[PDB]
């Protein structure tokens, strides 16, 4: 039960940039046989993880000269010096020294770009859905940077916490931005009472929030 | 050569017994030091080691689950079987089997079978079109209440690809939900029909949803 701690959770790096992932265990990971068993796996989206560095420093099959592993006892570090397209994904430091064998939380190597503000798009519940009995209110926050965002739902001004379901896309292959959907699910009876529906969004691009709203009157 | 393929039930009811087979080629478990292990990855989260067996039949299990876990090899036909007893929604993950090349760690992982533990019954998706409230235009498509995963969504039968944002599925209640935004020039839509196509292989349900502009309706 060794606690593996990675730093950072998300790594924003440009291409050709020097990148360094930090791993730190709760205890000494030197196995009885003298060998330290620190491994580095790279899992690309929609794939099984693949080994890079084994035994703190040794490179695996087809792992380039660019990847280098270091550290001892507690603090360990992986260095990727000239970041390429193939080199992006989720990295995990693993230990084979003590049973139970444990993996790290994971570090996501992502590409940094210029700051971009989201495009909020509020969608009232469809005619097709209201006839059936439900009333989901969709909100899309599209193409923004950095990944960290926050959405507040305000029904008639009053904030709602419970009944919200959010999903986030990966980084864009083309424009390198993130997108987020936020669905406030409601019963028709609840929806048929209130009027103003607001999907208030906050992002570092601007000090004041990005309000997007509709009224149940017209639609 | 080195290949690891894992066979699973893929989908089963709570409290049933999960039984999976890691079939392999390119190496034998009859060879020295060689070992095969099991790791599970829950739906977009970090990895977790379950158990493993060595060439000499020494079995190591996660102290966390232990009692439910039973691992056994079959040296003659290059197969390893992991069996977890009385499973629950907490065991909805992707299960990978990986080879241990002497030293304490994994080197070659397999494709990894995906298991889903749920009481839910097979349900076709309800496609809801999202037209904007009563230049560029943002349209949506809400696929709701389907089982099991996965669903495949396209716009204009794959013709429309630019500015498309399919979001990952969120477990609504006993069933999944997902959305996909599409952004087009104000001259493309309404003028030219935008149709959201959904396909649910499990329920053999292929649906086309023409997203028309939001019309008025008073009760």
């Amino acid at each position: 039960d060794v606690l593996m701690t990675q730093t950072p959770l998300s790594l924003p790096v440009s291409l050709g940039d020097q990148a360094s992932i930090s791993c730190r265990s709760s205890q000494s990971i030197v196995h009885s046989n003298g060998n330290t068993y620190l491994e580095w796996y790279l899992q690309k989206p929609g794939q099984s993880p693949k080994l890079l560095i084994y035994k703190v420093s040794n490179r695996f099959s087809g792992v380039p000269d660019r990847f280098s592993g270091s550290g001892s006892g507690t603090d360990f570090t992986l260095k990727i010096s000239r970041v390429e397209a193939e080199d992006l994904g989720v990295y995990y430091c693993f230990q084979g020294s003590h049973v139970p064998w444990t993996f790290g939380g994971g570090t996501k190597l992502e590409i940094k770009r210029a700051d971009a503000a989201p495009t909020v798009s509020i969608f009232p519940p469809s005619s097709e859905q209201l006839t059936s009995g439900g009333a989901s209110v969709v909100c899309f926050l599209n193409n923004f940077y950095p990944k960290d965002i926050n959405v507040k739902w305000k029904i008639d001004g009053s904030e709602r916490q419970n009944g919200v379901l959010n999903s986030w896309t990966d980084q864009d292959s083309k424009d390198s931005t993130y997108s987020m959907s936020s669905t406030l699910t409601l019963t028709k009876d609840e929806y048929e009472r209130h009027n103003s529906y607001t999907c208030e969004a906050t992002h570092k691009t601007s000090t004041s929030p990005i309000v997007k709203s509709f009224n149940r009157n017209e639609c | 050569q080195v290949t690891l393929k894992e066979s699973g039930p893929g989908i089963l009811q709570p409290s049933q017994t999960l039984s999976l087979t890691c079939s392999f080629s390119g190496f034998s478990l009859s060879t020295y030091g060689i070992g095969v292990g099991w790791i599970r990855q829950p739906s977009g989260k970090g990895l977790e080691w379950l158990a493993h067996i060595w060439w000499n039949d020494n079995k190591y299990y996660n102290i966390a689950l232990r009692s439910r876990l039973t691992i056994s090899k079959d040296t003659s036909n290059n197969q390893v079987f992991l069996k977890i007893a009385s499973v629950d929604t907490a065991d909805t993950a992707t299960y990978y089997c990986a080879r241990i090349p002497d030293d304490h760690y994994f080197d070659y992982w397999g494709q990894g079978t995906t298991l889903t533990v749920s009481s839910a019954k097979t349900t076709a998706p309800s496609v809801y079109p999202l037209a904007p409230v009563c230049s560029s235009v943002t349209l949506g498509c809400l696929v709701k209440g389907y089982f099991p995963e996965p669903v495949t969504l396209t716009w204009n039968s794959g013709s429309l690809s630019s500015g498309v944002h399919t979001f990952p599925a969120v477990l609504q209640s006993d069933l999944y939900t997902l959305s996909s935004s599409v952004t087009v020039t104000s001259s493309t839509w309404p003028s030219q029909s935008i149709t959201c196509n959904v396909a649910h292989p499990a329920s053999s349900t292929k649906v086309d949803k023409k997203i028309e502009p939001r019309g008025p309706t008073i009760k």
